[PDB]
């Protein structure tokens, strides 16, 4: 005879528990790249207003000069 | 043999959300005794810690 039946070995294990992976850095990891970004980016802002601040008084003392014919 | 992957996947999506979790902390909350004397059945017995499946 012929019928739907499971084969002489049977079926394979099936999976059938949670699985979360658990993934990312530590937290200590993240707020020091945190700090550091924090860091580096006071560092460049420091460093371009100062940069800035220079050239306003450059473009400031040039109006003062071209003053007195105005 | 490949549900459970997807059994997986839902539960990622829902379960450690915090904003689905913010909406079902304390709510619709029973008790064993409300849920008996009610007619409750099935999951709601077993979301109040009553052990009963037929």
């Amino acid at each position: 005879v012929k019928q739907d039946m499971p084969p002489v070995g049977g079926y394979g294990p099936i999976d059938y528990k949670r699985n979360l992976p658990r993934r990312g850095l530590s937290g200590y990891s993240m707020f020091a790249v945190g700090i550091g970004a924090l860091l580096f980016g006071y560092w460049s802002m420091m460093r371009w207003n100062r940069e800035r601040r220079r050239l306003q008084i450059e473009d400031f003392e040039a109006r003062i000069a071209l003053m007195p014919l105005l | 043999k490949n549900f459970s992957l997807r059994i997986d996947e839902l539960e990622e999506m829902l379960t450690n959300n915090r904003i689905w979790r913010n909406r079902t902390v304390d709510i619709g909350v029973v008790t064993a005794e409300d849920a008996l004397n009610y007619g409750f059945s099935g999951v709601m017995l077993r979301g109040s810690g009553i052990q009963w499946d037929l």
